[PDB]
């Protein structure tokens, strides 16, 4: 099938901090440690992003993502269940259930897409989140500062 | 050798001149909706679509891109689609289309575009499968023209793919679609393109100049011979996941003069990708696999085409796949009239 063009926000840098006790950031970097925008990140904007991570508290029932909606969020699971289901030419099918521990919305750190899928808490949890625009804020603001040429 | 054939020097020099003279001055609505009868959709987009249109007066046949302004700012494309238009209207260069006129009203942006009716290169590879190397160093030689003339112009075009490769009636490339391309004297910053012909550079955000119209052409090249891109697999993230490893297979027909130029246009190290070294372009022209392009030959498109597309006549769309089609109805008010005065 044809491909169509992806485009996200512009920020030309040539033109923050939420508090975690240092065992939730060695959890949250080991989620993290398999996600490739961030296996290609340098040290430094490691723990620059770690910081800009938020906690998002969620109550059983609650719908952490809306398939169809617009991403702008990464997650990774720090506790609670989670249900995964997708709906496919009307049809709802459960794809899966989370047990403390998974992430989604990857795609979100880079572009807007409409989420593939809905996730809906199926207990009390929490999950750390990452606004794209915040993640690409720090990165290009960072390697901007790198000589080259 | 291949680039002693041709001195392009002066040629390069006036083509700067004559674009910035042109990109200073667009000219706005040049033509009117009612102007134009809307014959059918050649192809549909994120802002709207491409229509085949038919000029009143004159009886020619255009095709007309339709950009709904709301949609545009909704998607944040506001800065692109204001490139996309002044920086095709001020190009001009064999293997690019022509802007012919643009005009807006209170819901749409309009680029009327010369028609190329031969259809996407997309299309055609499809339905051959593969490119033998003689036809896909064909195309891929009106390429490598067409970035050497834009990036002298300090333009990065950034969404090299078949969908936008058109093929005229002689059966040459025609690049449409220049929504991303941007004047760029240093390096930019935006992720855009489309997945699979994403350079490495783009998709971690490290910064990137016009190398990445060079890897996007080796992925072009790549397609064009085997039938299918370097990277793929059905979703995006393990499609970046392998654009970054830069691992490439090849597949045992190719050439080893076609391999070993991949392997230079597909470095994932981009200061030492072909197009980006001391010789730049130079480097592509040279080397073996291109041996037997005749570069004069090409730009004055006397080459033979090894493959011209079917046609009956003006207005003839059988290129072309069938979309939905709709009537396009313009508002009463004017809409994100403030953001697209310069258009
Ligand atoms: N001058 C032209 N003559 C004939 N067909 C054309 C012309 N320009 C565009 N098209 C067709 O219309 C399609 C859409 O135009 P295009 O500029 O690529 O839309 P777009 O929204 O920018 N697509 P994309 O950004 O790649 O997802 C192309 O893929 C061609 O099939
Ligand atoms: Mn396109
Ligand atoms: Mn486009």
């Amino acid at each position: 099938t044809r491909r169509a063009s992806v485009c996200a926000e512009a920020y030309n840098p040539d033109e923050i901090i939420h508090p975690k006790t240092d065992d939730q950031r060695n959890r949250l970097q080991e989620a993290c440690k398999d996600i490739l925008l961030f296996k290609n990140l340098d040290p430094e904007q490691m723990s620059q992003v770690l910081d800009a991570m938020f906690e998002k508290l969620v109550k059983e029932g609650e719908h952490v993502i809306d398939q169809g909606d617009d991403g702008d969020n990464f997650y990774v699971i720090d506790r609670g269940t989670f249900d995964i289901y997708v709906k496919c030419d009307g049809v709802g099918r459960c794809v899966g259930n989370y047990d403390n521990r998974g992430s989604f919305g990857e795609l979100a750190l880079m572009y807007n897409t409409p989420r593939a899928a809905t996730i809906t808490a199926t207990s009390p949890g929490a999950l750390w989140g990452l606004d794209r625009v915040t993640f690409r804020r720090i990165i290009v603001k960072n390697n901007a500062k790198k000589r080259k040429m | 050798k291949g680039s002693e054939q041709e001195s392009v020097k002066e040629f390069l020099a006036k083509a700067k001149e004559d674009f910035l003279k042109k990109w200073e001055t667009p000219s706005q609505n040049t033509a009117q909706l009612d102007q134009f009868d809307r014959i059918k959709t050649l192809g549909t987009g994120s802002f709207g679509r491409v229509m085949l249109v038919k000029h009143k007066e004159s009886g020619n046949h255009y095709a007309m891109k339709i950009l709904d302004k709301q949609k545009v700012v909704k998607l944040k494309q506001i800065e692109h689609t204001l490139n996309e238009k002044r920086i095709l209207q001020a190009v001009n260069f064999p293997f690019l289309v022509k802007l012919e006129f643009s005009f807006k009203d209170n819901s749409n942006l309009y680029m009327v575009m010369e028609y190329v009716a031969g259809g996407e290169m997309f299309s055609h590879l499809r339905r051959i499968g593969r490119f033998s190397e003689p036809h896909a160093r064909f195309y891929a030689a009106q390429i490598v023209l067409t970035f050497e003339y834009l990036h002298s112009l300090d333009l990065i075009y950034r969404d090299l793919k078949p969908e936008n490769l058109l093929i005229d009636q002689q059966g040459y490339i025609q690049v449409t679609d220049f929504g991303f391309a941007k004047r760029v004297k240093g390096r930019t910053w935006t992720l855009c393109g489309t997945p699979e012909y994403l350079a490495p550079e783009i998709i971690l955000s490290k910064g990137y100049n016009k190398a990445v119209d060079w890897w996007a052409l080796g992925v072009l090249i790549y397609e064009m011979a085997a039938g299918y891109p370097p990277f793929f697999a059905d979703q995006p993230i393990q499609i970046y996941e392998k654009i970054v490893s830069g691992k490439v297979r090849f597949p045992s027909h190719f050439s080893s003069d076609l391999k070993d130029l991949l392997r230079n246009l597909l470095q994932v190290d981009l200061t030492k990708r072909f197009g980006n070294l001391k010789n730049g372009v130079n480097d592509i022209k040279n080397h073996k696999w291109f041996a037997t392009t005749d570069w004069i030959a090409i730009y004055q498109r006397k080459v033979e085409a090894p493959f011209i597309p079917k046609f009956k006549g003006p207005g003839d769309t059988s290129n072309f796949d069938d979309y939905e089609e709709e009537e396009i109805r313009v508002s009463i008010n004017e809409k994100c009239g403030k953001e697209f005065t310069e258009f």
